[PDB]
């Protein structure tokens, strides 16, 4: 009889909504307006979106 | 269709180059520009 059903937790996705923007008056502080990403490469040397 | 603002900021400091009044002085070396123009130093 189909009486036993397991449940396992998963990560379906992420919250891509805009974060809280902190104004600092600093030249080298940039916040992405709306949706977007900045291409950076990590220590290994593989491109990734931050 | 829901818009949320992120606040406000001061983007520029605008200088108003309106000609000021005139002060009459007895010094012979201080001068004024009657109109548009800057002394070059």
């Amino acid at each position: 009889h189909p009486s036993r059903v397991f449940s396992m937790t998963e990560r379906p996705g992420h919250n891509f909504a805009q974060g809280s923007v902190i104004t600092t008056g600093r030249d080298l502080d940039v916040t992405i307006e709306g949706s977007g990403w900045i291409s950076v490469l990590d220590h290994t040397g593989k491109e990734g979106l931050t | 269709g829901l818009m949320l603002g992120a606040g406000s900021k001061v983007v520029a400091t605008q200088k108003v180059h309106t000609h000021g009044n005139a002060q009459t002085t007895t010094n012979a070396l201080d001068m004024m520009v009657e109109g548009d123009g800057f002394f070059q130093v």
